[PDB]
């Protein structure tokens, strides 16, 4: 099986005073990998499960000012393979340590932005936004008609889109929607079902 | 529809 | 011409990395 | 609501310090239980502010466990988040080195792994016709295999309500009182195994 | 209390008031 | 049957005040 990235954070970057940074580092590779993010520096320490292609991404929102520079690394994972890149951030040279402020946009921190599977196997693409207040999420289709429960599909809990035992009239663009008061945040996850 | 995906799928894959 | 053949079938995996 | 409440509080709560006997398989357990499905996170090092999310009726009892299967080479501090709705709480445990080593320090040990089941529901209330998702997660090497046992005890089948997914993760759907009982993960991998009871009680109704 | 909602379902507002 | 101490525990948590 293999990892790579296909989006790489910066190594280094340089705050802006007032300023809402987002860091994006997104990988592709076999069996839905998975995209954790860890500050400081440590050897190597370990996380956080252990029980087709996917191209995931993720992103880091660093939404108040820093009083020292800060790593923060992307970790990819898929069964035996596992990478990493990191971004240090140094605050800026001009209240510190204090998230900004009231109403925020939601941003989508991690989707799938390509999914490929066989046919018969459930799939289960993820919508994970970061807003405040805590944003909702619609689930759009192939053909844009709001997501029906129909045990066809499920959406659940955390904003995950099931389809269940996916077929051809499933393949294609499936977006996610995330709304809250200040504003919304869109993310399309393609499908295609392979076959066996 | 799915035209671009492959393509964007392809550079990565092989 | 990837898409046309193989996206329209559509096609399944190992074809898809025969084209690749 | 509302304002609040929205509670959590701590169940089982992470000791201050530890030694790491040497050639030590520490696991440090945190559990709290608060309204909503609670989510346990955790991080080493000393940290301002944080970041989980974020995308926002129940009452869970939830445990986590972190283990450190490496020798240290200098003190660290694991701290454990707890966050539900606008709330958040942490604790935190600093593992101290051993005196002296014959091993490398900060290498992960060699060898195969029984499993250990990480992160479960000891309880979880619900109101009927809601949908659940109970955890299992593993922390196996080679890697764990999840069967879930029901408050009968016999094991589950895919269908409607009961569904088992790939995170190991149990889901129940459109809950009835039928369902009220004591649920059993089992994660079974060549060398051993781990359990977990996730008690669930469906709440009605109201009505 | 376990007699009173084991043998049934409880309300929710119904075990609150076994709170002490 | 089964909740039993179940319920008991969670409320000695669950409430200000415990039993």
């Amino acid at each position: 099986d293999w990892l790579k990235f296909t989006k790489t954070p910066p190594t280094k970057l340089q705050q802006a005073d007032g300023a809402t940074i987002e860091i994006v580092c997104e990988m592709m590779g076999s069996q839905v990998p998975s995209i954790q993010w860890v500050v400081g520096h440590l050897p190597r320490s370990e996380l956080d499960d252990l029980d087709a292609i996917v191209r995931v991404r993720s992103s880091h929102i660093i939404d108040h000012v820093l009083s020292e520079a800060r790593t923060y690394t992307c970790v990819g994972r898929t069964g035996s393979k596992t990478i990493y890149a990191s971004t240090v951030v140094h605050p800026p040279r001009s209240t510190p340590e204090k998230t900004y402020p009231g109403a925020q946009k939601p941003r989508i921190i991690y989707t799938e932005k390509t999914h490929l599977d066989l046919m018969g196997s459930n799939i289960q693409l993820p919508c994970r936004v970061h807003a405040r207040p805590r944003a909702e999420i619609t689930w759009l289709n192939n053909e844009n008609k709001e997501i029906v429960q129909g045990h066809r599909h499920r959406v659940l809990a955390n904003g995950d889109l099931l389809i269940s035992e996916i077929k051809w009239e499933d393949m294609g663009n499936y977006k996610c929607i995330a709304r809250n008061v200040v504003g919304k945040d869109t993310a399309d996850t393609f499908v295609y079902p392979v076959l066996n | 529809a799915c035209g671009p995906a492959l393509m964007d799928m392809l550079r990565v894959a092989c | 011409g990837v898409v046309d053949s193989c996206c329209r079938n559509s096609c399944s995996f190992s074809t898809l990395r025969a084209y690749c």
